RNA sequence: AGCGCCGUGGCGCAGUGGAAGCGCGCAGGGCUCAUAACCCUGAUGUCCUCGGAUCGAAACCGAGCGGCGCUACCA
RNA sequence: CUCUAACUAUAAAAAUCUCUCUUCUC
């Protein structure tokens, strides 16, 4: 199966992991946009930018 | 041809052992073939790969050799496996590589009987093991009664009944051993005539030797008598040496002296 | 996960098809009197189902039991006594708070008074009662702080005492229990303790039975119908 | 109320291998055991996030077909002398839940507390790591 | 020498105080030098709460709050950065940091 | 004397049945300011001797050698 | 001359070190 979903980022809320390489993502699903959801990226990226997810629920904490 | 499964299915099932070999590690870590089952491949990345910290990474995966395996995730459309190696117990990687011991030696037998016959090994173990492997277990120790009962044979289907005569043939030539059944028998005797008695006694012990299954009496020790046969079904022994203790007892208990049992028979 | 390696020291079925639903009846103090439902195994003669819910308690909102909204935070146990058949009739078993409501009720600054009361109400129902009350900062407090001598305790503790003691000895558990929905004891006793000390956030918690005397069946019929 | 046929999740969260199993309103009957070791492998995701929202998933399946629709929470700590924290697989099992299907009524915590009694494991200076 | 006049503890003049233990570590402290933090949070995370509320029945839920008085050894008070080390000039300074968010 | 074993790459273990194995050793370089710990990579063997079965024996077994633990010095 | 709200998710291991002390006056 494969449930992905499309999810529009409207903020970068800083950047985190080990390295510092992954960035915080504040996405907005694109299907009801009412929702939002902080998720992790690895690789540069812009508000406005759309993203694609298989989990959709997982609101992944802090890399450290 | 050497191929086929050892198991009923080919793939391998949730939550249970097998014995892979390596033979390539990439970066992630090392996606390897079966031994236990067929001959896809599965993985196993690095996270559960050493129960120690990850310190030697060629020296404890040595590429080209078998290693114990436990087997966590199945993608039952393609052919995809998730394995593990730290997740398998002191206890239990024995009992895994004593089933993949057998599993290989079960292989053989069929594989030269196959390459005779020109026919394909998954007909073979479709045809005799798996229902052997059903019916007892697993299909060496069938192999193993095949030796001592033509019975275990009987229901099955061969392909060619020339396929039992060669296989009667080679698992007699191969598969053959006849466990030694020993005891010792203590004299405490303290009386008058004894040396008779004890021919007497190995006379009548001797006289039960049949022509399959021979007990003697050898000498080791004057008040210590070892007893040795070769039992067969591994059941005929114990009894045999039973009625040599009834023999020995009810000898001695009449020329005046004592006797006591030391060792009863066994394996 | 494979981890247990199997010490021994399918028989598949459907267990849950084995199973039914009864409704669950509450006395007649409280407005609703259906309260939810609960799963039994099928009636099976020698353990037959009706002896497998005799005993069986439950905790239950009292919003649930009220539909208001100011009882927020308790909670009822009630006990399972009769059977029916395809419906069930519970007692009253307890009252208790929520844990929420007590730990942000106690606070800083403000000397809490608990008291304890073993009590005999009018037929034979052996209970326990716990009040729980703060200290309070009068509207024109500038001594930063509400605590209380302990004398002033060991007094308003012993009016506690006096009131919860004497209301709960008059009346059977029915009478007591609608007593208690609208926590008439919680307006006396703040109304006879502040001659001493403003004595805050009274209240009533973690109500306990321990002892009935037999069966009362009439009783818990006129409860419910 | 419109027959919502309520249950309880009876949420327990350690720092180690969070628990979820739901049993009926009266709390005796169980309805998907399911725990937080039986849908990770590794051991150490046993009380990662998304163990919780696994094990929540499966229970959300179970539930649903057994019967029951609306579910109370409790949410237990490991409690008794043990840290008193909620574990942190807690929320992501109580948010997976409120997602899948099954409504929610009354959480409430019911982590136990003592009079601090029974001295806690130690000793006197304690875990020295 | 005498880094601390009040010794840290907040004793003065009492003998002995009862001993608590540290969530983190249970190291034995005594409760007055056992630097204390209150838990107060709503039961859910503000990651959730619509997802609460929208799928749950009794339109507006109480929402309750978890409570807690956490007791930490200053070892790990210090190492989990509950606890901070201050300048010498600035070990007077008893106020809190002044409402985190104002 | 018979039994219960064993026969090594330098030492220790191991499967015995598809045919040179791993640690400890040692040489070399690697980390290190540097030594030790730790990385990695090598050059060396009648897996004791004669046979017999085997497509195949170092491996299954016998007929013998050497080293052993007992039984026990067994007129 | 005027008011009390925001709360998070850190612990693998890391032993040892040889010379040599040279000064202040218009
Ligand atoms: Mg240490
Ligand atoms: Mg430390
Ligand atoms: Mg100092
Ligand atoms: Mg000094
Ligand atoms: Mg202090
Ligand atoms: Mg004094
Ligand atoms: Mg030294
Ligand atoms: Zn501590």
């Amino acid at each position: 199966k494969t449930p992905v979903t499309l999810a529009k980022v409207i903020k970068v809320l800083g950047r985190t992991g080990s390295r510092g390489g992954v960035t915080q993502v504040r996405v907005e699903f694109l299907e009801d946009t009412t929702r939002t959801i902080v998720r992790n990226v690895k690789g540069p990226v812009r508000e406005g930018d759309i993203l694609v997810l298989m989990e959709s629920e997982r609101e992944a904490r802090r890399l450290r | 041809t050497s191929h086929c499964r050892f198991y009923e299915n080919k793939y391998p099932e949730i939550d249970d052992i097998v014995m892979v070999n390596v033979q390539q590690i990439a970066e992630m870590g090392a996606y390897v073939k079966l031994l236990e089952y067929d001959n896809i491949e599965g993985m196993i990345l690095l996270s559960e790969l050493s129960r120690r910290r990850i310190r030697s990474i060629q020296k404890l995966i040595r590429v080209g050799k078998n290693d114990v395996a436990v087997v966590l995730r199945v993608d039952k459309e393609k052919g995809y496996i998730d394995l593990s190696k730290r997740r398998v117990s002191s206890e239990d990687i024995i009992k895994c590589e004593e089933k993949y011991q057998k599993s290989k030696t079960v292989h053989s037998i069929l594989r030269y009987c196959a390459e005779k016959f020109q026919i394909p090994l998954e007909e073979l173990y479709k045809t005799i093991a798996w229902p052997l492997s059903r019916k007892f277990g697993h299909a060496y120790e069938a192999f193993k009664l095949s030796i001592i009962d033509e019975t275990v044979w009987e229901g099955i289907e061969p392909p060619s009944k020339d396929v039992l005569d060669e296989l009667k043939n080679y698992i007699s030539k191969r598969l053959t051993p006849a466990v030694k059944i020993r005891a010792d028998v203590e004299v405490s005797c303290f009386s008058y005539e004894g040396i008779d008695a004890i021919k007497d006694a190995l006379k009548s012990a001797e006289d039960m030797s049949t022509e399959q299954m021979q007990v003697k009496v050898k000498l080791v020790a004057a008040p210590l008598y070892v007893l040795t046969t070769q039992a067969l079904d591994k059941q005929k022994g114990i009894e045999q040496l039973e009625s040599a203790i009834e023999k020995i007892t009810e000898v001695i208990t009449k020329y005046g002296g004592v006797c006591n049992i030391t060792m009863p028979p066994k394996a | 996960a494979v981890g247990k390696n199997k010490r021994l020291s399918k028989r598949v079925v459907d267990p849950f098809t084995r199973k039914e639903w009864y409704d669950i009846k509450a006395p007649s103090t409280f407005e609703n009197r259906n309260v939810g439902k609960t799963l039994v195994n099928k009636s099976v003669g020698l353990k037959n189902a009706s002896d497998s819910l005799k005993g069986r308690v439950v905790e239950v909102c009292l919003a649930d039991l009220q539909g208001s909204e100011d009882h927020s935070f308790r909670k009822v146990k009630l006990r399972v006594d009769e059977v029916q058949g395809k419906n069930l009739l519970t007692n009253f078993h307890g009252m208790d708070f929520t844990t929420d409501k007590l730990r942000s009720m106690v606070r800083k600054w403000q000397t809490l008074i608990e008291a304890n009361v073993t009590v005999k109400t009018s037929d034979d129902y052996v209970l326990r009662i716990f009040a729980i009350a703060f200290t309070r900062k009068q509207a024109n407090q500038v001594k930063r702080t509400s605590y209380a001598q302990s004398s002033h305790i060991r007094q308003i503790r012993k009016v506690i005492s006096e009131i919860l003691t004497r209301e709960v000895q008059n009346s059977t558990l029915a009478q007591l229990t609608s007593k208690l929905i609208p926590e008439v004891i919680n307006k006396e006793i703040e109304n006879a303790t502040k001659d001493i000390f403003p004595l805050q956030n009274v209240h009533i918690r973690k109500v306990k039975l321990l002892k009935q005397p037999k069966f009362d069946l009439g009783s818990l019929l006129s409860l419910h119908g | 109320d419109n027959s919502q046929v309520f249950g309880v999740a009876r949420i327990f969260a350690s720092f180690n291998d969070t628990f979820v199993h739901v049993t009926d309103l009266s709390g005796r009957e169980t309805i998907a055991r399911v725990t937080g070791g039986m849908k990770v492998k590794a051991d150490r995701d046993e009380s990662s996030p998304y163990a919780a929202m696994l094990a929540a998933q499966d229970v959300a399946a179970k539930c649903k077909e057994v019967g029951i629709t609306a579910v109370h929470i409790k949410i237990r700590a490991t409690g008794g002398t043990r840290s008193k924290t909620p574990g942190p697989g807690g929320q992501a099992a109580l948010r997976a839940l409120a997602r899948s299907g099954l409504r929610i009524g009354r959480i409430e915590d019911v982590t136990p507390v003592p009079s601090d009694s029974t001295r806690k494991k130690g000793g006197r200076r304690g875990r020295r790591l | 020498p005498k880094k601390r006049a009040s010794n840290g503890r907040n004793k003065k003049g009492r003998g002995h105080v009862k001993p608590v233990r540290c969530v983190n570590c249970s190291r034995s402290v005594p409760k007055d030098k056992a630097i204390k933090r209150m838990a107060i949070r709503n039961i859910v995370e503000a990651a959730a709460i619509r997802d609460l509320s929208e799928a749950s029945v009794y339109a507006e839920y109480a929402l309750p709050k978890t409570y807690n008085k956490l007791h930490y050894c200053i070892s790990c008070a210090i190492h989990a950065r509950i606890v901070r080390v201050r300048s010498r000039t600035d070990r007077r300074i008893r106020a809190p940091p002044q409402r985190p968010r104002f």
